[PDB]
C-alpha cells in the first residue's frame, strides 16, 4: 500500500526455471541415491534443449492479495515454494520391513502434504527399486500396497511411480520430469488464475496492486516458457506506473521499479529475437528517467542507476550475443559500456562536491543523508570505470575498432593518474604513443605528448623521458618557445645525472624514484647526407652529412660521434670539422646511419628520428 | 549547431577548423574530436568509409549534440561536417546541398596551383568560404 512493491536487485537474474524440490536426507541414502542424481545432472551433461527446464531444489479499500502481498512472498514464490514435491525412499515388498515402511512412509507424507495443502504444489509420490521389475498384473500384494498408500495420504495411483534401473533409470526420470513438469504448470496456471481473479478487483487506484499482479503473472510466463503475456504485463505495470505521476522525491523507488521491468522487458525481447524493440525499450526509458528527476539530485541520484543501467543493457547484448543477435552489434558493439563508464565518472565528481557540500555544515532525515555521504565514500574506488572501460575496449576490438578502444584506454590511464598509479598510465602511454605518431593528427599527438612527459617526470622513467621529449623537441613549434628550451635543459641536466628545475612541480618521493634510476640508464630533425655511396676503389668522404635544427633554441655545440655504418664492410646549419672518414677499404661500399649519438649539448637522442634512408 | 569541419587527406586532416554561425568552437574536444574521426575509420570505417560513390552519409557517426555527416570522393579525400545539434529543424536535404558546397569550395581551393594538395589549407579564401558556409547553415 504505502510500502514498496517490489525491493530486490538483480531479481532472477538467471534465467527463470521450473523448480521441483523434496525433502533433505542422509548421506546413506543420498549415497544410494548419487547415480540418481547425476541422472538428473546429466541434462546439464546433454544439451539444454534435451535439457528438461525443470531445477532441483533439495529441502530439509480492497483487501490484500494472498502470496502477492509482499516481495518476501515473491522470493518464496521464487524458489522457496517448489511446483512439485516428491518424497524418496525405495519401493520394496517386503514381509514385515514391508509394513515398517508403510508406516512410516504414510506418516512422513500425511505431515508433508499438511504442510503442502496451502502452498498447493501437489505432492508426487515417485519410489526407487533396485530390485528386479515388476510385471504389473501380477503381484496382488501390490495392488494393496498401492491401496493402502494411496488411501494413507490421497495421492493418487497415477501420481505413483517406480524408480527402475539405469538402462531404464535414464527414460523414466526422463518421464518424471514431464510428469512434474505438467503438474508444475497446472499449478502455474491455477497461481495465475489467483492472481487475474485478484486482478478484477481494486483498492480503490493504487496500481502498485496491479504493478504486483503484472510482475507476478510475468513470474508466470516467463517461467512457463511463454514469455509473450508476462512482457504485455510488463509494459502495462510499467505503462501504469507512469501514469503515477511522482508525488515528491521518492522517485528512486519509481527507478528502480522502472529498472527491474526495463531488465525485464528487454531481456524477454532479446528471448524473442526483437532487438530492435528492445534498443528502442532502452533509450525511450533511460531519457524518460532522465527528465524524470528534478530535485534531489543528491548526484547519488542519476548517477550510479544510469551507470548501472547502461551496464545490466550491455549484458543484455552479451546474453543476445550468446544467443547469437548480431543485428545489435554490427550496428554497435559496446554500446552503453563507456557510457556507463562516463556516468561512473560523473558520479565520481558528483562525489567530489557531494563531499564538499557535507563540508558545509554536514533535523529530520539528515542522519540517513550522512550514512548516505558515508556509503558513497566507500564508492569511491571508482576502479568501476576501470571496469567498464575494460569491456567497453574488448567489445570494440569485438568489431575490429582500435580508436574507441584506444581513446577509452587514454581515459584509462588518465584515472589511473587520478588513480595515482602513474605506472600503469605510463604503460598505456607508452603503447599509445606510436599509433598517434603514424596516424600524424598533429592536434592529438602533442595534447597526449605533454600527459606522457608528466606521467614520465612523475614515474622517474628518465629514458621514456628523454625520449618522449625529443620527439617532442624535433617538432615543438606548436607551443612556446621558453618551455621548449626549458625542456632541453632538463633534458641536459638527467643525462649529465642534474635533477630537472621544476622542483615545486616535483615531489620528494619522486625524487628519490630518479635519483634511484640511472643504474641501469644509459645512453631539432636533421639530415643525414652521404656525398658518395657505391663506393670505387679509392676515394674519401667528409663531414657532408647536415645537421638541420627544426628548433629554435640552438643545440649546444660540444660534440658529436657516428658509428660507421657496417653496410658492406664494418665502415640555421651547423657545419663543422669532425669529418671521420679519411681511409681506404673495398669498392661497391654502402653506409647507413643507426643514430646520432647526438652529443650536441645531450648525449644521444634515444629516439629513432635518425632515419637511415630519406 | 558546431560544425567542425574537418576536411582529411588519405589519413590526415588537411583542414579542420572549429567554426560555427555564431562564433567559435569553445567545447575543447577538437585534437579528440579528429579522434573521434579516426573512430570513424579504423572502426566505424567497416569495409565502407571509402567508396566510389559521392558519399551521401546520413549519420555514418552519432552520439549526444553531435552526428557526424559524412561525404568521400574517388581521391579518398573525407568530407566531414558534424551536426551539433541534439536536434534542430533542419532536415537532411540542406545538409546534401552544404556537402555540395563544401564540395566545391574546398575543390576550388584545390584550384589554386601554388598549394600543394595534402597540406593545411593555407586560402582565407577558402577560409572564408567555409566561414561563410558555417554562418549560413549553422
Amino acid at each position: 500500500m504505502t510500502m514498496d512493491a517490489t525491493a530486490l536487485p538483480s531479481e532472477l537474474l538467471v534465467t527463470p526455471q521450473p523448480l521441483v524440490g523434496f525433502c533433505g536426507l542422509d548421506t546413506a541414502r543420498v549415497s544410494v541415491h548419487k547415480a540418481v542424481w547425476e541422472a538428473f545432472s546429466g541434462s546439464l551433461q546433454r544439451k539444454a534443449a534435451d535439457r528438461a527446464a525443470v531445477q532441483y531444489k533439495l529441502l530439509p479499500e480492497w483487501y490484500h492479495p494472498k502470496g502477492i502481498l509482499k516481495r518476501n512472498w515473491m522470493l518464496k514464490h521464487l524458489h522457496v515454494l517448489p511446483s512439485v514435491v516428491v518424497l524418496f525412499q525405495d519401493m520394496e515388498w517386503n514381509d514385515l520391513q514391508w509394513t515398517e515402511k508403510q508406516v512410516q512412509c504414510a506418516a512422513i507424507v500425511q505431515a508433508l502434504k499438511n504442510t503442502l495443502q496451502e502452498r498447493n504444489t501437489r505432492l508426487c509420490l515417485v519410489l526407487l527399486q533396485r530390485a528386479a521389475p515388476l510385471p504389473p498384473g501380477e503381484d496382488l500384494l501390490a495392488a494393496e500396497r498401492a491401496a493402502s498408500l494411496t488411501n494413507a495420504c490421497g495421492i493418487t495411483s497415477k501420481m505413483l511411480f517406480i524408480l527402475p534401473h539405469t538402462e531404464h533409470l535414464t527414460g523414466y526420470a526422463l518421464r518424471l520430469e514431464s510428469a512434474f513438469l505438467d503438474m508444475a504448470q497446472s499449478y502455474y496456471a491455477l497461481m495465475s488464475k489467483r492472481i487475474r481473479n485478484h486482478r478484477d478487483q481494486l483498492t480503490a487506484a493504487h496500481t502498485s496492486l496491479k504493478i504486483r499482479h503484472q510482475f507476478k503473472l510475468g513470474f508466470v510466463a516467463e517461467m512457463r516458457q511463454d514469455f509473450s503475456t508476462g512482457q504485455k504485463h510488463y509494459f502495462q505495470a510499467y505503462a501504469n506506473l507512469d501514469e503515477i505521476r511522482i508525488n515528491d522525491g521518492n522517485c528512486l523507488e519509481i527507478k528502480t521499479l522502472a529498472g527491474f521491468l526495463n531488465y525485464k522487458i528487454c531481456r524477454l525481447m532479446f528471448k524473442l529475437k526483437t532487438p530492435r524493440d528492445a534498443i528502442n525499450q532502452f533509450i525511450i526509458h533511460v531519457e524518460k528517467h532522465k527528465s524524470r528527476v528534478g530535485f534531489k539530485d543528491l548526484a547519488f541520484e542519476h548517477h550510479a542507476w544510469l551507470s548501472t543501467q547502461h551496464s545490466v543493457f550491455a549484458e543484455l547484448f552479451c546474453e543476445a550475443i550468446k544467443n547469437g543477435l548480431p543485428a545489435l552489434q554490427t550496428q554497435h558493439p559496446g554500446i552503453y559500456y563507456h557510457k556507463a563508464a562516463e556516468f561512473v565518472m560523473k558520479r565520481r565528481d558528483a562525489a567530489m562536491e557531494a563531499y564538499a557540500a557535507m563540508q558545509a555544515s554536514s533535523v529530520a532525515e539528515q542522519q540517513a543523508n550522512m550514512q548516505l555521504c558515508d556509503q558513497e565514500r566507500s564508492y569511491n574506488h571508482s576502479a568501476a570505470i576501470i571496469a567498464l572501460l575494460s569491456q567497453a575496449m574488448a567489445q570494440f576490438k569485438i568489431y575490429k575498432c582500435l580508436r574507441f578502444r584506444k581513446k577509452l584506454a587514454i581515459d584509462m590511464a588518465e584515472e589511473y593518474l587520478k588513480s595515482g598509479d602513474h605506472a600503469k598510465a605510463l604503460t598505456l602511454y607508452s603503447l599509445m604513443l606510436p599509433d598517434y605518431r603514424q596516424e600524424k593528427w598533429t592536434t592529438i599527438f602533442t595534447d597526449v605528448l605533454l600527459k606522457t612527459l608528466r606521467c614520465a617526470l612523475l614515474s622517474g622513467s628518465v629514458a621514456d623521458y628523454i625520449a618522449c621529449s625529443v620527439e617532442a623537441l624535433s617538432l615543438r613549434h606548436q607551443s612556446d618557445q621558453s618551455e621548449r628550451i626549458l625542456i632541453l635543459e632538463n633534458l641536459w641536466q638527467v643525462f649529465q645525472g642534474v635533477p630537472p628545475m621544476p622542483k615545486t612541480q616535483l615531489t620528494p618521493e619522486a625524487q628519490a624514484l630518479w635519483t634511484s634510476a640511472l643504474a641501469n640508464v644509459k645512453s631539432v630533425e636533421m639530415c643525414a647526407t652521404f656525398e658518395r655511396v657505391q663506393l670505387s676503389n679509392d676515394d674519401l668522404l667528409q663531414l657532408q652529412l647536415i645537421v638541420r635544427v627544426l628548433t629554435d633554441i640552438p643545440l649546444r655545440i660540444r660534440s658529436f660521434h657516428v658509428i660507421l655504418a657496417d653496410a658492406g664492410n664494418p665502415q640555421s646549419y651547423y657545419q663543422l670539422f669532425c669529418s671521420t672518414e679519411a681511409q681506404q677499404f673495398h669498392e661497391n661500399t654502402q653506409l647507413r646511419i643507426v643514430r646520432l649519438e647526438a652529443h650536441m649539448g645531450t648525449d644521444q637522442v634515444a629516439a629513432l628520428l635518425t632515419c637511415s634512408s630519406n | 549547431m558546431a560544425f567542425c569541419i574537418a576536411v582529411i587527406g588519405k589519413d590526415n586532416a588537411p583542414l579542420y577548423l572549429t567554426t560555427s554561425d555564431m562564433e567559435q568552437e569553445l567545447e575543447l574536444q577538437y585534437h579528440v574530436n579528429a579522434a573521434l574521426d579516426v573512430v570513424e575509420e579504423k572502426c566505424l570505417i567497416g569495409k565502407g568509409a571509402p567508396e566510389s560513390k559521392e558519399l551521401y552519409l546520413g549519420l555514418l557517426y552519432s552520439t549526444e549534440n553531435h552526428k557526424i555527416y559524412g561525404f568521400v570522393t574517388n581521391t579518398r579525400v573525407k568530407f566531414i561536417v558534424v551536426i551539433d545539434s541534439s536536434n534542430v529543424a533542419l532536415r537532411e536535404n540542406e545538409v546534401r546541398a552544404i556537402f555540395r558546397n563544401l564540395h566545391l569550395l574546398y575543390t576550388d581551393a584545390i584550384c589554386n596551383p601554388f598549394y600543394i594538395p595534402g597540406e593545411s589549407l593555407t586560402s582565407k579564401k577558402f577560409d572564408r568560404a567555409v566561414q561563410k558556409l558555417m554562418s549560413g547553415t549553422a
